[PDB]
């Protein structure tokens, strides 16, 4: 997150951190066994964590959870980022509560609608600086013609773009797969984006309301 | 020669270690890969990296 601010411990409840032997990606927890994150997240042996803020020292509020099953999407490309979607199964449930799950939503979030953006990602834009604890961010949701000006035959249906077209706030590389949370609900997913926090060039976004049906039912039959 | 290409982390936000052969120093290094659109001088691990890079 560039440009963001220290959320606070345990502040932000339904975030958790992919860990692969050090953090590689964000993700949300949307049931007491099920986490939410980004297709390209996907990695063999993943060690879910919870209860996270400083994610370099233990602080006891934690629950390492392994994954015991991944489900990417199905359509899923890897070349346009279409569909940028995955499950993961915990192994055996987490207790929820510094540990709480974030409901799916009910209807898309129109332009406008200011979002909390987290995760343990890079914080300079030009530079590398991996925070200790959690960072946050506010950062509204844009048009669906802005965000097609941005990235130019770039954005299906299943994208959003979100930030400041002045650039300097932004997702950024170790925040895929976090939360972008409007009115308590969990609206999208960090995917992509070119650079971070440039001008011109927002961050773009799972957009989670195409895939709410999809997921209650992949859910319930694994 | 992909072998001589700069590393390539790409548009996702992932923070994932990779492996890349520089040719300067004569050696695999590491660095950060978004999670996609992947290059080729891109490897999971030293050992393929020397494997398909070493001595380029
Ligand atoms: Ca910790």
């Amino acid at each position: 997150i560039v440009g963001g601010y220290t959320c606070g411990a345990n502040t932000v409840p339904y975030q958790v951190s992919l860990n692969s032997g050090y953090h590689f990606c964000g993700g949300s927890l949307i049931n007491s066994q099920w986490v939410v994150s980004a297709a390209h997240c996907y990695k063999s042996g993943i060690q879910v964590r919870l209860g996270e803020d400083n994610i370099n020292v233990v602080e006891g509020n934690e629950q390492f959870i392994s994954a015991s099953k991944s489900i990417v999407h199905p359509s899923y490309n890897s070349n346009t980022l279409n569909n940028d979607i995955m499950l993961i199964k915990l192994k055996s449930a987490a207790s929820l509560n510094r540990v709480a799950s974030i409901s799916l939503p009910t209807s898309c979030a129109s332009a406008g609608t200011q979002c909390l953006i987290s995760g343990w990602g890079n914080t300079k834009s030009s530079g590398t600086s991996y925070p200790d604890v959690l960072k946050c961010l506010k950062a509204p949701i844009l048009s669906d013609s802005s965000c097609k000006s941005a990235y130019p035959g770039q954005i299906t249906s299943n994208m959003f773009c979100a930030g400041y077209l002045e650039g300097g706030k932004d997702s950024c590389q170790g925040d895929s797969g976090g939360p972008v949370v409007c009115s308590g609900k969990l609206q999208g997913i960090v995917s992509w984006g070119s650079g971070c926090a440039q001008k011109n060039k927002p961050g773009v976004y799972t957009k989670v309301c195409n895939y709410v049906s999809w997921i209650k039912q992949t859910i319930a039959s694994n | 020669d992909f072998c001589l290409e700069p590393p390539y982390t790409g548009p996702c936000g992932a923070r994932i270690i990779r492996y890349f052969y520089n040719a300067k120093a004569g050696l695999c290094q590491t660095f950060v890969y978004g999670g996609c659109r992947a290059k080729r001088n891109n490897f999971k691990s030293a050992e393929d990296c020397l494997r398909t890079c070493g001595g380029a």
